[PDB]
DNA sequence: GCCCTTTTATAGGCCGCCATGCCGGGCGCCCGGCCG
DNA sequence: CGGCCGGGCGCCCGGCATGGCGGCCTATAAAAGGGC
């Protein structure tokens, strides 16, 4: 057997990803050294595109792309639903003839391979030897139009979706969209007009994601072909279904930069629709709010959007940040983890804006809600993001004045000290916290019932202990920032906790003292807690 | 009293109140398998919380594999949502947990033969066929499989307190035999 | 019978394999002799 | 006393094909809902 037979099998039987990456690199270098035998490699790598394994198909597509990248460029002149010469002409035809195969794996591989081939060699497609230059250019236009037409027909007929996770995934739609994005780089603007007319601005959206984001600099400010897409996206954002909302939000986020640059006028309507859609409390099981908040964070990150938002609060404060961003607070305790993480990340992006707007909504309300998040969270990632947001908020609030931090959180400090220094029970005999200590996002008093009740049997003791140490870190930091004369209630609370009849509360008090000592400017400040600890040991 | 059982499986039934075309579910959802010769339902799956759903043509479904009541209810709601997305007018109705399984490990071996001899009216033991003593309890209606290693699994419960009561009832007996 | 989930776990039967031969035919070894 | 002696018998050869241990492999056990 030759080296190639053993080298191709690594793409399927490779023990690790680096081994398969090295296999494709070696195969590409092989084609480079022996340019006369592209078909030998292609005939052995192409059959993997219809393999059942996902990773094998992806690796085969990457191998085909890297093999083809080393061959010379070509220039011979001088409604049935989908459910579960040009040198590469026969390869592309074999991909297109099973692009409508019933099995979804074959379609996935066909789309990936067509993307990879056209990505490097789309310019020379469709031409035939012996024809004139201009007529061959017309033939290339015909070929690219045919490929775009067939791919768009595939997009409008495929309904295969995966519901394993909250965010539904359409593999064939995504691959076909990337294929359109590969195709549309080389065509002339007349074919771009034709494709924009074919994918009419109505609500496809995943198709729009790559019908724009290609030839981007020329589509910008191009009249209707850029004015209609914003209408289509805005209509999608206000639609009822969560799926179309999520897809539209994910389609606008990578294009947010040039859609912002397209007009200053469109920003008002866009941010209005985004905030209006986020204001309505979505359905409990929807992951779309995460995409909506990612879109909001990305849009607010650009300077001109900040200028537009500052301009918007002209006649009143209704559209200002201070009144609006509390609309994100209800989603802090949403059932789906992605929404909670998105809320925290968007709030961190807003906090790191500066520009004298952050002082508006930064107050004791958000601090207390984030402390409740720390206490009642079970997911590690959301807990980490919550503590990061807490640290950033406390640091920003102490940037203005330590007195502002000290008296803003003074209203809330004692109940949060009760929560942080709360005991932990045994499995069948919990020691529940008082629900009156927890605030609602839009209410004075309170999904998180198990953590509040202290049910160790239903939520593991590790989770409770981790919540306690996280609360200790947060409260130690906020003790450290605020001035010493204001710490009377804090210090007497921990001192009384150090003498409690409970075991868990003493541990929490020691943890709070340790974190306060760690975060201080110098260790000597916390010396008032010396002798109680020596009495403990 | 001592240690507490850990729940291992909860089975819930929920009625979607609408007829379903199973093959249309299978052809569209990646996470669904349908084999009408083997079984009459589509076996859907989701990865948070890890559960499986036997969704039938009559609109009923059986959701299994959950480790808690809230997880089971949330998974049933997610499956109802998934059926709604595929076009059917499924509505979450008639939820009721119908089995809970638990497992515990007391830290000493058990003399199964003496236990079977003394409690013959409430137990069965055929070591040639199955290496665990079977115990059937009348008051909480729980069935316990007792093993020489000191591990007991309880089944048939419809509430957590039932397995807790069954373990409390059985623990003195296991203490008596080593 | 048929299927889904879950923690527990080990000992009977079923399909195989596997050494059993046992008559002549030969070789090689050590174990008994003796021969000039 | 040294050296060649016969001499026995354990070892291996080979066939077909039968009976007795095998390991290994479901099946064993429990709850329950649904439909066929």
């Amino acid at each position: 057997a030759t080296r190639l037979d053993r080298l191709v099998t690594i793409l399927e039987t490779g023990s690790t990803r680096l081994i398969r990456d090295t296999a494709v690199n070696q195969l590409a270098d092989w084609q480079k050294q022996h340019p006369e035998e592209l078909f030998n490699l292609l005939s052995r790598v192409v059959p993997y595109l219809r393999h059942k394994d996902w990773e094998t198909r992806t690796t085969a597509a990457k191998a085909i792309g890297k093999i083809i990248e080393n061959a010379p460029l070509y220039d011979p002149n001088a409604g049935r639903p989908l459910l579960r010469e040009w040198p590469f002409e026969r390869l592309c035809e074999f991909l297109k003839v099973d692009l409508f195969d019933p099995q979804w794996e074959t379609r996935h591989g066909a789309a990936m391979g067509l993307r990879e081939v056209i990505r490097v060699h789309g310019a020379g497609a469709g031409r035939r030897r012996g024809k004139t230059r201009k007529e061959n250019n017309d033939l290339n236009r015909q070929w690219l139009d045919d490929l775009a037409y067939r791919l768009l027909c595939v997009l409008m007929l495929d309904k295969f979706t995966d519901y394993s996770s909250d965010t539904s995934v359409a593999p064939i739609r995504e691959t076909v969209g990337q294929t359109l994005g590969a195709v549309l780089r080389h065509i002339s603007v007349e074919s771009v007009h034709a494709i924009y007319r074919l994918l009419y601005c109505m609500v496809g959206m995943v198709g729009l994601r790559y019908v724009v984001a290609v030839r981007k600099d020329l589509l910008l400010q191009d009249g209707d072909m850029i004015d209609g897409v914003v209408r289509c996206v805005m209509q999608g954002l206000g639609d009822i279904d969560d799926d179309v909302r999520s897809v539209s939000a994910a389609t606008l986020i990578p294009m947010a930069k040039e859609f912002v640059m397209m007009r200053r006028s469109a920003l008002d309507s866009l941010i209005n629709i985004v905030w209006e859609s986020l204001s309505n409390l979505g359905d409990d099981l929807s992951a779309s709010t995460g995409k909506i908040m990612d879109l909001l964070a990305t849009l607010c990150s650009f300077p001109e959007v900040l200028e537009a938002m500052k301009v918007s609060a002209s006649q009143d404060e209704e559209r200002s940040f201070t009144l609006l961003v509390p609309r994100l607070y209800p989603f802090l305790r949403h059932t789906i983890t992605s929404v909670r993480l998105a809320v925290l990340k968007a709030l961190m992006t807003f906090a790191n804006l500066g520009g004298e707007t952050s002082q508006g909504w930064l107050n004791g309300r958000i601090l207390r809600l984030i402390f409740q998040n720390i206490i009642v969270e079970r997911d590690q990632d959301t807990l980490n993001m919550s503590l990061e947001l807490w640290t950033t908020l406390v640091r920003r609030l102490a940037a203005r004045d330590p007195a502002i931090l000290a008296d803003e959180f003074e209203a809330h400090a004692e109940p949060m000290m009760q929560l942080a220094l709360h005991p932990i029970g045994v499995p069948r005999h919990p020691i529940p916290m008082n629900p009156a200590l927890f605030q609602k996002p839009s209410g004075g008093t309170y999904v998180d019932g198990h953590m509040i009740q202290g049910e160790v049997d239903l939520v593991g003791v590790d989770v409770l202990i981790r919540s306690r140490i996280s609360a200790a870190k947060a409260m130690g930091l906020i003790m450290s920032f605020i001035p010493t004369p204001r710490l009377a209630s804090y210090d007497t609370a921990v001192l009384q906790a150090l003498s409690s009849p409970y075991a868990s509360t003493q541990l929490a008090a020691a943890m709070v003292i340790d974190e306060y000592a760690k975060n201080c400017s110098t260790p000597e400040v916390a010396s008032r807690f010396i002798e109680p600890l020596q009495k403990i040991i | 009293s001592g240690i507490t059982p850990t729940l291992q499986n909860i089975v819930a039934t929920v009625n979607l109140d609408c007829r379903l075309d199973l093959k249309t579910i299978a052809l569209h959802a990646r996470n669904a398998e349908y084999n009408p010769k083997r079984f009459a339902a589509v076996i859907m799956r989701i990865r948070e919380p890890k559960t499986t759903a036997l969704i039938f043509a009559s609109g009923k479904m059986v959701v299994t594999g959950a480790k808690s009541e809230d997880d089971s209810k949330l998974a049933s709601r997610k499956y109802a949502r998934i059926i709604q997305k595929l076009g059917f007018n499924a509505k979450f109705t008639d939820f009721k947990i119908q089995n809970i399984v638990g497992s515990c490990d007391i830290k000493f071996p058990i003399r199964l033969e003496g236990l079977a001899s003394k409690h013959h009216n409430f137990s069965s033991y055929e070591p040639e066929l199955f290496p665990g003593l079977i115990y059937r309890m009348i008051k909480p209606k729980i069935v316990l499989l007792i093993f020489v290693s000191g591990k007991i699994v309880l089944t048939g419960a419809k509430v957590r307190e039932e397995i807790y009561q069954a373990f409390e009832m059985i623990y003195p007996v296991l203490q008596d035999f080593r």
